[PDB]
This record gives C-alpha cells, sequence and structure tokens, in this order.
C-alpha cells in the first residue's frame, strides 16, 4: 500500500520589466528635448516664411518701377 | 506588477503620444518648408530679369547719350 499522491504549488515568473526603467527615462528625456527643438524650429520657420513673403512685394515693386522707367526713357528718347 | 506593470504601461503610453506629436510636427514642417522653397524659386526668375534689364538699359542709354 505504498501508493503515494501529490499536490502542486505554482510560482509566477517576474513580469516583463526591470529593464524598462533605465533606458526608458533617458528615452523620455531625449524625446522631450527633441520636442522642444521641433517647437523652436517651427517658430523660426514661420518667421522666415513671413520675411520671404515681405521680400516678395518689394521685389515686384522694383521690377515694375524699373520697367516703367526704361519704357518712358525709350519713348522720350526717340 | 506593482511598480513593474504601472511603469511599463505609463511610460509606453507617454512615449507613444510624444512620438505621434513629433510625427505631426515633422509633417507640418515639411509642408511649410516646401512652400518656402517654391516661394524662393519664384524670387529667382524676377531677380534674373531685373539684373538683365538694368544692365541692358544702362549700357544702351550711356552709349546713346555719349554719342549724341
Amino acid at each position: 500500500d505504498m501508493r503515494n499522491e501529490l499536490e502542486e504549488m505554482q510560482r509566477r515568473a517576474d513580469q516583463l520589466a526591470d529593464e524598462s526603467l533605465e533606458s526608458t527615462r533617458r528615452m523620455l528625456q531625449l524625446v522631450e528635448e527633441s520636442k522642444d527643438a521641433g517647437i523652436r524650429t517651427l517658430v523660426m520657420l514661420d518667421e522666415q516664411g513671413e520675411q520671404l513673403e515681405r521680400i516678395e512685394e518689394g521685389m515686384d515693386q522694383i521690377n515694375k518701377d524699373m520697367k516703367e522707367a526704361e519704357k518712358n526713357l525709350t519713348d522720350l528718347g526717340k | 506588477a506593482l511598480s513593474e506593470i504601472e511603469t511599463r504601461h505609463s511610460e509606453i503610453i507617454k512615449l507613444e503620444n510624444s512620438i505621434r506629436e513629433l510625427h505631426d510636427m515633422f509633417m507640418d514642417m515639411a509642408m511649410l518648408v516646401e512652400s518656402q522653397g517654391e516661394m524662393i524659386d519664384r524670387i529667382e526668375y524676377n531677380v534674373e530679369h531685373a539684373v538683365d534689364y538694368v544692365e541692358r538699359a544702362v549700357s544702351d542709354t550711356k552709349k546713346a547719350v555719349k554719342y549724341q
């Protein structure tokens, strides 16, 4: 009558982490810095676009003025 | 669990949101910068026209006035 039976106990392997808290924090800090740099680039790019738009009008005005002056001088000369 | 799962989930979610924000920022950057590029391309042709016109005009007028 040496017929034995058993029961079982369970253990849980550690969840997936303990490497997600050293590279993670550095990743977040770098992401924040990149976000700030992107915001600054946004602002600078908008300012540059405004300045180019401003330049356009003066360019067109000088072109028109020179063309009209040349035509007038030619007309009077002949 | 405890700090383990909460850290995993929170950091992952925050990183995903930040990355999506960066993606949108870069898209807008590209669009506006393309607009600036075509604007400068527009400037170039009129700059060339003006320089050629002024050179020809000054040369011709100087020659005409000197000869007379």
